[PDB]
């Protein structure tokens, strides 16, 4: 996994790829990495999938609670905390390493969140198996207060960096810009490996499967 | 604790307790339900001892998740006790199905909690009747929940004072196939029955339910909607 | 240790060695390894000497209480189905206890083998110990179910001393009871060590 | 890490490198050691992040507490107390140590050490992984009575000369410097450093 | 404590006509490193008592005060009675047993001296519960350098006077510096007599190199 | 009547009577002052001997809370010495938790909040006790505190708790002790008890008398024999 | 009679029925009588008999080698009082090796017996103690009420009739302290008579002695062993 | 309605005075203690020929060297029974010896006022025992008879008669009872007093006769053995 | 990794006679090779016709020392009577036995009079198994001490020899001898003997030396 984020002139911009791996074999081409906490909180989750998927549920969930009863937008330093104390408790043992980037009344943070919960603020941020392609990219191009479009750019390239320098890494790149107007989930915002087709004419005649038994049950009783 | 129930039988077969605890809703502020066609309104007496009271501090229409909203009749106090747990209760589902609570679902696990202080010990039933809206099958929903911790689906209803004639006048003024906006009109009409002075849009307060979702009308919208009468 | 109980037309043998073994130290030469629980009910013993001692005499205390609340003596199935659950009870915690649960109830005479594990058979022969398969060897060699009491005191205490002559952890003196409808009698406390002389002089 | 805290007349200076590291790996370069357990009480993080910074919230928490029912600002003895406590508490489980150091009315600018759960007031000291190469120079260097620019210049020289020989310790240097007055906080970049041999 | 982390070094202690005198350098190691070379390893109890801690000193320093505050409890009671030497003692045996029977034992080898109804009193007690009284003690690595010099002593001239215990353990504080790699060359000398506990320091030995050319 | 056997039950004019029948023992029982001044707090009590048989210093109503606190009650003794032992244990806490002496004014608060506790609930009653915390320290100065069964807890410069609260009451405000020292302050304490002390209702009776100040170095201690006895012959010879 | 069924219920005049109810217990039970001496503690009791075929009640009751106690009121509440007593002594031998301070003990049973006085459906202990005990403060009589107060006494008496047996101790207060042993229990059984009516008087089967001093461990004398006290006087 | 641990204003427990009250309703039992033994007797109270007697027990075996004679609620009294005779085989595990008859009748007295509702465990008792315990036995002591009520009082005894005429049969024991009597002029008087309050004619099967000698164990008396002493 | 034990060494024995016992012990009390005092005799009087002798990990020693001193007095509160040494010797075993999975680490020999007067000794292991001897010896020396007892007062091996029964004046003399023997051949017996002589009279206590090296 390769996620990023960034801070730009008018908000954030969080970046993933969509490779699922169970070790060495890639399981899934698509998968979405980049999870809603509130409108304008997002989150990036690499680590244990099965960790990020619960922690990043059970956050979003909380802010939703938090949001409704406050009857006010949600604040990013709320969800890192609750994010950090869950954390802590169970000692590494959720495998959660989360990039949190948001928009509240205080502008735009960005936040890496670690599986033990140890938690910082920072203008830019890498995790995953390709943090370091990431990390490189950002580090040799990041200048602060970057357009919306400017910082975008360097956040495909910095996704780019893990998805073709890292093994782990793969598939396309997914980004959420977030401003203070809400957030623009951009799945499949770039594709480094375009369209690998093949002559995969595998068709099999009807009858080269030899059958042993067969019964049919119909629904059209119940339709 | 009191580890003994309060609510008892009494020698005519009577649970007493939510008899008075009804009694409590009856005297509460007017509410009343509308599920129209494409949507459901809420509309409630949100009339205040004075001027003084900060309006906009407190709410009686209250949402509950993205799709389903609530209002009341009866005790203040206990009804925020039922809105937390309802909106707890509507999370837990989503966190296990990935799914939005169906009305039907979020109203029956309300009722749980309503009958529970029935039973339990050292424990008054609430004196609050909810009035629950929701969209989820491509439909609207209107329940009512009272303090015995039954429920009943409806096409329209009023609670609290003057209630019985609020639910005729429903009874004559509805049809099935009415549009949300028509609803807003024939609800806050249905308030006006039993209204006690000038109806401006601080002293009442409406909420809807469309395929949208479940949110406040505006003390803007609600004027746009009294300057219509 | 070497324990040995056996069923015959006469009721049931029960004897034991008396070396106790702190290692390759012989720290008790002369222990007794049988506990009486009641007139009609012995325990044989072999394992971790507190281990039997503590449950055997839990067993014992078990079975005073049954007398007392049922005006009528516990029986050889039950007793040793007692022992049988303490032992279930404590299972992988590192106990060690063998014991056989001799005695003489309504069904006649009763023989149980009962482990650490919560192993439970009925039988009418068993030994257990370091020195079980030479006792095992001369008791298997020499019996018959119509043996004499004289035979038979004289089968028990050969597969004693023959088992402390091979088994370093086996030694001391042959305890031997004879279970008879009536009761538990203690038939003889022999130096094992005079008895294999005894045998040899006869050579 | 190198943490290092130094007593003067009517206050306290506190640095700290900026360096968070895994292994080898420099995951934050810029990170800010110094936290507020109140107004004019801090403390140094140093060892595990996750354990340093849940130390460091729960005795602000506790503190802030304290404060209000006392009806006064904590004394830095209280405030040490309170870290101390959690990481003895929890010695077996926590991999921190929190160098508790600020100001007071009574006692005035105090440093404490808390390592492994004990307690000590210190007229300096050091802490961290960088700590170990300059015990020497902070023997040598260390004077009675130095002024609050000449504890800025003294904690300056002592973490720049630790961030050169230790690979876990680099980055800035963050100074905070407590009074009666109030807080100063301060950095130095890692391009304007002291230099000294480095060969 | 499962691992000590800043440890002391040995404690000394020996009765003389009239009261005990204990002795423990200042030094908190941490391993190799002398981390805190002025911390105070010596504890007055009581007017009667006085506790000097070799291992981990955090876990001296809660029994600090947890003994600290039985004390104030117990002057609270103001009725005429107060720990002996030897109940401190007592406790401290009971309390280190405990821990250490509850696999958490509190890093430590203790000496406790003290002066009651005319006599001396001088006990030790180890992080497992091993508790005794001799004339002389020796923890640590003193229990192999400093507790022979102190029983020659003791051997030719059993009841030592104030002075004649003083230069003595002085002398062993010498030897403890020459050869305990762990130890520092300052350190404090508690005593305790009908007047109460006193506690002397920072002190230092003379030392002599004149070897360094044979 | 009816409204009066619960403390989790308000009358219907918003009072709690079990709280008021517990100040009522208060009332019923003997005298306890406090007067804080320039340089400390002083305690006396009237401790009426019910027996000659008893020994001199039995049934004391002077506690030490701890080494720098004091504290003089009024009411049901065996109430009285379980709230002297909640002050200790909350006392004890302050420093295993911060490493210093507890201020007076939040053991106060938290003693308080105990006796609070008690005056809500049908499971348990309201202590039958008022009680004074007086303390000494050169950062807080001297402080006199009073805690009655509700859990009110204020701080004053003179104080009186019992049979006869308001007539040493008017005895106290006679005294400027702003200005004056502990030393002085002893006989103006010993004076005020022999003043409100009943002689043919309650026969006899023990002077108690405690002190915390800058002479003692903030430790709260018994005044000694001496001073005592001084102080004692100057009551009754002002009486005369 | 609305204020009179719980420990936690306040009458209107600052008063709790319930422990005053509890108090009578001790006033039903026999008397008996405590006094001391710069060297000795004495308890000595008049033991009920519920026929001349049933033996006399034990009265005295051993704590620890330096701590003795007399009862009045409900006996298992004495037992449960006494065997609290006796765990609290144990502990502090384990913990500390040495004999706990009598006044200790005492306060320990004050802190005890109030908590139920407390808590509701809780019940006052129904007995009252007389304490003999010798520690580094001397020899000791303590006094211990179901009201959980406790007293420090020169000497006392509690029980049935008890109040004759006062007035004795008040008059001979002045010789106690410098008695010996058998001048402090005859001063004892002198009180302990008072209480009797004028048909009976003190005989080897009535009468119950505990003794600690200086020299002596909590002993108990109770029939034949009363003989040598009981032979100094006749009424 | 007030609480199970109530006193009343003459300072005793409501709950144990009715206990005692409860007692005065059970069968008359009957202990002697003599030089040569302790007798216990007791008329079982037959309220129809179908009831087999021999299920009526009410002497009971504690051990070996103790027996235990009971009147009032004999449910309860099963409770204390076992309790007695697991404590003398506890005792007897831990100390490798039997119990002194005071320490036994001492262990069942420990569980008197152990009942309450407020600050108790979920199924504690509610009540005290109405059940009046005459334990009868000999140990280093000799032969000892102690008595046992609902307050946990336990005392001993030279003679001592409980139940619903046991005002009646202790005046019979007091003008009978000689200190030097023998075991057979003990078992008679028990006989004769018992034949004198009971109602029914006393006959083998209506009554219940045990003895514990030094020298004897616990003994319960047959059909023949009750005929032949109910002769004289 | 921490260890709750350690090995204090110290040698006790114990000897029945028709109408007395003895149970002696040296006073040495070391860890490792070093002596922590030698003056820690390992007899503890328990009655007045009952002493215990202790041996092993000392501060096991302190512990079980104190327990069994609890114990008595709660005996003796609830049976109006002092334990016999064979109602000691069977509690013993269950408070050994309670600690079966965290075991004392005590070898322990009970010395004193049964209830007809004569001589009773009761050895133990850690755990609890135990049983009644005419003589033991334990602790670091009791392998050197008990074949010596074996053949002396058990009289084994030898032949045509008068089995005279054990007088004190020559049972006083062999616990003197065999404490001789084995100072000089282990580390961990020396410095002094305590010898405990229990009789219907009392409790006598001698002290003899042993080598200090
Ligand atoms: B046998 O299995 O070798 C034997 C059993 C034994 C020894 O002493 C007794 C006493 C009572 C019952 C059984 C018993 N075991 C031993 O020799 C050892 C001595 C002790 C330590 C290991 C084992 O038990
Ligand atoms: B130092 O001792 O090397 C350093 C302290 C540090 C770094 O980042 C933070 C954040 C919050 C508190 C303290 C802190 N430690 C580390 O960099 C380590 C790397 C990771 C594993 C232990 C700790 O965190
Ligand atoms: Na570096
Ligand atoms: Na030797
Ligand atoms: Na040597």
């Amino acid at each position: 996994t390769t996620i990023a984020g960034l801070v730009f002139q008018d908000g954030v911009i969080l970046g993933a790829d969509t490779r699922a791996t169970n070790d060495s074999v890639v399981a899934d081409k698509s998968c979405e990495k980049i999870h809603f906490i509130a409108p304008k909180i997002y989150c990036c989750g690499a680590g244990v999938a099965a960790d990020a998927e619960m922690t990043t549920r059970m956050v979003a969930s909380k802010m939703e609670l938090h949001a409704l009863s406050t009857g006010r937008e949600p604040r990013v330093a709320t969800v890192t905390r609750i994010l950090r104390q869950t954390l802590f408790r169970y000692q590494g043992h959720v495998g959660a390493s989360l990039i949190v980037g948001g928009v509240d009344l205080t502008g735009p943070q960005l936040y890496g969140v670690h599986p033990h919960g140890s938690y910082s603020r920072l203008p830019f941020t890498a995790l995953g198996s390709g943090q370091d392609a990431a990390l490189a990219v950002l580090e040799d191009r990041f200048q602060p207060n970057m357009t919306l479009e400017a910082a975008q750019g360097l956040l495909v390239e910095a996704v780019t960096a893990g998805i073709l320098g890292d093994l782990g890494s793969g598939g396309n790149v997914d980004a959420c810009v977030i401003t203070k107007t809400g957030a623009k989930l951009l799945r499949t915002l770039s594709s480094p490996t375009e369209p690998v087709k093949r002559s995969g004419r595998y068709h099999f005649v009807p009858g080269t499967t030899a059958v042993l038994t067969q019964t049919v049950k119909p629904l059209t009783l119940e339709l | 604790g009191y580890s003994f129930s309060l609510t008892t039988f009494s020698p005519s077969g009577k649970l007493v307790q939510i008899e008075y605890a009804l009694a409590a809703v009856a005297g509460g502020a007017p509410s009343v339900g509308i599920k129209a066609a494409n949507g459901v309104v809420l509309a409630t007496e949100k009339k205040q001892k004075s001027i003084l009271y900060d309006e906009r501090s407190v709410h009686k229409v209250e949402p509950i998740t993205k799709h389903i909203g609530l209002v009341y009749s009866g005790m203040g106090p206990d009804y925020r006790v039922l809105v937390h747990r309802a909106r707890k209760l509507a999370q837990q589902y989503y966190l296990v199905y990935q799914e939005p609570i169906p009305t039907a679902q979020l109203v029956q696990r309300v009722a749980s909690v309503m009958q529970e202080y029935t039973q339990s010990g050292g424990v008054r039933p609430f004196g609050v009747s909810l009035l629950i809206c929701g969209w989820n099958e491509g439909r609207p929903y209107l329940f009512q929940s009272d303090p015995s911790g039954a429920y009943f689906a409806w096409k329209a209803t009023a609670m609290g004072k003057n209630y019985v004639n609020g639910k005729t006048f429903l009874e004559k003024r509805y049809n099935e196939d009415l549009e949300l906006e028509d609803a807003i009109h024939t609800a806050i009409l249905t308030l006006k029955e039993s209204f006690e002075g000038q109806m401006t849009e601080d002293n009442i307060e409406v909420g809807i339910c469309n395929e949208a979702g479940f949110r406040r009308l505006t003390p803007t919208e609600v004027k746009d909607y009294l300057a219509a009468i | 240790t070497t324990t040995l109980a056996f069923k015959f037309q006469h009721g049931v043998i029960a004897a034991v060695d008396s070396r106790a073994s702190a290692g390759s130290y012989i720290s008790a030469l002369r222990v007794n390894k049988v506990i009486e629980i009641n007139p009609y009910l012995l325990g044989t013993m072999s394992g971790c000497a507190a281990d039997c001692q503590y449950w055997e005499r839990l067993l014992a205390k078990e079975c005073r209480l049954y007398y007392l609340r049922n005006g009528e003596r516990i029986s050889v199935s039950a007793a040793s189905k007692l022992l049988s659950n303490m032992m279930c009870q404590y299972r992988g915690m590192g106990l060690s206890m063998g014991s056989m649960i001799c005695g003489w109830d309504k069904k006649g005479p009763g023989l149980y083998y009962v482990d650490e594990h919560g192993t439970r058979l009925s039988g009418n022969m068993f030994s257990t110990g370091s020195g079980n398969t030479y006792a095992y060897g001369v008791m298997d060699s020499g019996y018959r179910p119509n043996l004499s009491p004289e035979e038979a005191y004289d089968l028990g205490r050969r597969a004693i001393a023959y088992a402390t002559h091979r088994d370093s952890y086996s030694g001391g003196v042959v305890n031997m009871y004879h279970m008879k409808e009536d009761g538990w009698v203690k038939v003889e406390s022999t130096d094992v060590s005079d008895l294999l002389h005894q045998y040899r002089e006869a050579n | 890490t190198t943490i290092m805290a130094v007593e003067f007349d009517g206050g306290v200076v506190m640095g700290s490198d900026s360096r968070v590291s895994a292994g080898e790996a420099v995951v934050n370069r810029v990170f800010d050691k110094l936290s507020p357990l109140h107004e004019r009480i801090y403390c140094a993080l140093s060892g595990s992040a996750a354990d340093a910074q849940a130390v460091a919230d729960m005795a602000a928490y506790q503190l802030e507490l304290h404060g209000i029912e006392l009806e006064e600002p904590p004394l830095v003895l209280a405030a040490a107390n309170v870290v101390r406590n959690i990481s003895y508490k929890y010695r077996e489980d926590l991999s921190a140590h929190l160098m508790v150091a600020g100001w007071d009315q009574r006692e005035g600018g105090q440093v404490y050490g808390t390592l492994g759960g004990m307690l000590t007031r210190q007229p300096f000291a050091i802490g961290g992984s960088g700590s170990t190469f300059i015990y020497g120079y902070v023997d040598a260097a260390y004077k009675p009575g130095m002024s609050p620019e000449e504890c800025r210049r003294f904690t300056t020289d002592a973490i720049a000369l630790a961030m050169s020989r230790d690979g876990s310790s680099g980055g800035v240097i963050y100074l905070v410097t407590i009074t009666a007055a109030g807080v100063d906080h301060r950095v130095i970049l890692g391009n304007e450093l002291p230099k000294f041999y480095d060969e | 404590t499962q691992n000590p982390m800043v440890t002391g070094t040995s404690v000394l202690g020996v009765k003389f006509e009239g009261g005990v005198v204990i002795a423990a350098d200042m030094l908190g190691s941490y391993g190799s490193l002398a981390r805190f070379r002025n911390i105070s390893r010596i504890m007055r109890v009581n007017n009667s008592t006085m506790l000097g801690a070799s291992g981990d000193y955090a876990d001296f320093q809660y029994l600090k005060q947890v003994l600290g505050q039985m004390v104030i409890d117990e002057e609270l009671l103001g009725d005429g009675h107060s720990y002996s030497p030897r109940a401190i003692h007592s406790w401290l045996t009971r309390a280190m047993y405990s821990r250490r029977s509850k696999m958490n034992p509190l890093w430590n080898t203790m000496v406790i001296g003290g002066y009651a109804d005319g006599e001396s009193f001088l006990g030790y007690v180890d992080m497992l519960g091993v508790a005794y009284e001799a004339p002389s003690l020796a923890t640590g690595y003193g229990a192999y350098l400093a507790q022979p010099l102190l029983r020659e002593v003791l051997e030719k001239q059993p009841v030592l006077s104030q002075t004649e215990a003083r230069d003595l353990v002085e002398r062993c504080m010498r030897v403890l510096y020459y050869r305990d790699a762990r130890s520092y060359n300052r350190f404090q000398i508690a005593t305790v007599t009908e007047k109460g506990v006193e506690i002397e320091g920072p002190l230092s030995t003379e030392t002599n190199w004149d070897i360094a050319h044979m | 009547t009816g409204y009066d056997l619960s403390a989790s039950t308000f009358s219907p004019d918003g009072r709690v009577f079990q709280v008021e029948y517990a100040m009522k023992a208060v009332e019923n029982s003997s005298t306890a002052i406090g007067i804080r001044c320039k340089d400390g707090v002083v305690f006396g009590v009237e401790k009426l001997v019910l027996s000659k048989l008893y020994e001199e210093g039995s049934n004391k109503r002077l506690f030490n809370v701890d080494r720098h606190v004091g504290m003089a009650v009024a009411g049901l003794l065996a109430d009285a010495r379980s709230l002297a032992d909640i002050a200790r244990e909350e006392a004890s806490n302050f420093r295993s938790n911060f490493g210093y002496n507890i201020p007076l004014k939040h053991l106060a608060d938290r003693v308080a909040m105990y006796v609070h506790a008690y005056t809500l609930y049908s499971a348990v009653r309201p202590f039958g006790c008022s009680f004074m915390l007086g303390s000494y320290s050169v950062n807080d100065g001297a402080q006199l505190y009073m805690i009655d069964p509700s859990g009110v807890s204020y701080g004053y410069w003179g104080c009186a708790i019992g049979k006869a609260r308001q007539a040493a009451k008017t005895e106290i405000e006679k005294l400027q002790m702003k200005e004056m020292t502990c030393r002085d302050i002893v006989k103006e304490v010993a004076k005020i008890i022999y003043i409100v002390h009943d002689e043919v209702k309650d026969k006899a009776f023990e002077l108690e008398l405690s002190w915390v100040g800058e002479l003692t170095n903030g430790r709260h201690e018994i005044v000694p024999k001496d001073i005592r006895e001084e102080a004692e012959k100057y009551a009754k010879e002002s009486l005369k | 009679n609305q204020y009179d069924n719980d420990v936690t219920v306040w009458s209107p005049q600052g008063r709790i029925h319930q422990i005053e109810y509890a108090m009578e217990a001790v006033k039903q039970g026999s008397a008996t009588v405590g006094l001391k001496s710069k060297t000795h503690a004495v308890l000595v009791a008049l033991k009920r008999a519920q026929s001349e075929l049933a033996a006399h009640q034990k009265k005295i009751l051993h704590v620890d080698n330096h701590i003795g106690i007399s009862i009045a009121g409900l006996t298992a509440d004495a037992r449960l009082l006494c065997n609290f007593m006796r765990q609290e002594c144990l502990d502090s031998r384990f913990v500390f090796d040495r004999p706990l301070p009598v006044s200790r003990l005492v306060s320990l049973i004050g802190s005890k017996t109030q908590i139920p006085t407390q808590r509701y459906g809780r019940r006052p202990y129904g007995v009252g103690l007389l304490i003999a005990g010798y520690d580094d403060m001397g020899p000791h009589i303590f006094q211990t009420c179901p009201s959980a107060n406790y007293f420090d006494c020169r000497a006392m008496s509690i029980g049935a009739r008890s109040q004759s047996a006062r007035t004795y101790l008040e008059r001979h207060m002045s010789e106690f302290m410098e008695c010996n042993l058998n001048e402090l229990v005859k001063h004892g059984l002198r009180a302990l008579r008072e209480t009797l009516p004028a048909e009976q008087d003190l005989t080897t089967k009535n009468v119950s002695i505990g003794i600690v001093g200086k020299d002596l461990e909590f002993t108990i004398y109770d029939d034949d062993d009363v003989s040598p006290f009981l032979e100094g006087l006749e009424e | 309605d007030r609480g199970v641990n109530t006193f009343s204003p003459e300072g005793r427990l409501f709950q144990v005075e009715y206990a005692i009250e409860a007692i005065k309703l059970g069968s008359t039992a009957i202990g002697i203690q003599t030089s040569e033994g302790v007798c216990l007797a007791v008329e079982k109270r037959i309220t129809s020929p179908l009831m087999e007697p021999s299920s009526i027990e009410k002497i009971v075996e504690i051990d070996a060297h103790i027996g235990c004679a009971m009147s009032g609620l004999i449910a309860d009294a099963k409770t204390l029974i076992d309790k007695a005779r697991v404590e003398t085989q506890n005792h007897w595990f831990t100390y490798n010896e039997t119990m002194t008859v005071e320490s036994v009748t001492q262990a069942v007295s420990n569980l008197a006022l152990q009942f309450g509702e407020e600050d108790a465990d979920p199924g504690a008792m509610s009540r005290p025992f109405g059940v009046a315990l005459l334990f009868g036995g000999v140990d280093e002591k000799g032969p000892q008879l102690f008595h046992m009520d609902p307050s946990g009082t336990f005392v001993q005894c030279d003679a001592r008669a409980i139940g619903s005429a046991s005002e009646g049969a202790q005046s019979s024991l007091q003008e009978v009872y000689h200190k030097s009597m023998t075991l057979k002029e003990a078992i008679k008087s028990s006989l004769i007093i018992l034949k004198q309050v009971m109602e029914e004619k006393l006959n083998a099967t209506n009554i219940e006769l045990a003895t514990v000698q030094p020298g004897q164990n616990f003994h319960m008396f047959t059909k023949e053995e009750l005929e032949e002493v109910i002769k004289d | 990794r921490f260890s709750p034990y350690v090995f204090n060494g110290g040698t006790i024995l114990a000897i029945a006679g028709e109408d007395f016992a003895i149970v002696a012990s040296d006073t040495r009390l070391s860890e490792g090779f070093s002596i922590h005092t030698r003056d820690s005799p390992k007899c503890y009087k328990l009655t007045d016709k009952t002493v215990i002798g202790c041996s092993g990990f000392h501060g096991d020693c302190l512990t079980l020392t104190k327990i069994i001193e609890a114990r008595l007095k709660m005996y003796k509160h609830s049976n109006n009577k002092a334990m016999t040494t064979g109602a000691i010797a069977a509690m013993l075993s269950t408070i050994l036995y309670s600690r079966r999975f965290f075991p004392y680490y005590v070898y322990n020999i009970i010395g004193g009079l049964d209830e007809e007067g004569k001589g009773a000794v009761y050895s133990f292991d850690p755990v609890g198994s135990y049983q009644r001897d005419s003589f033991k010896a334990g602790g670091s020396a009791s392998a050197m001490l008990q074949p010596l007892l074996d053949n002396q007062v058990g009289f084994k091996n030898m032949q045509n020899v008068e089995h005279v029964p054990l007088s004190l004046d020559r049972a006083m003399r062999l616990v003197k001898d065999v404490f001789i023997s084995a100072a000089e051949r282990d580390v961990y017996t020396g410095d002094a003997l305590r010898i405990c002589i229990v009789t219907k009279e009392g409790i006598r206590e001698e002290t003899v030396s042993l080598r200090k090296d």
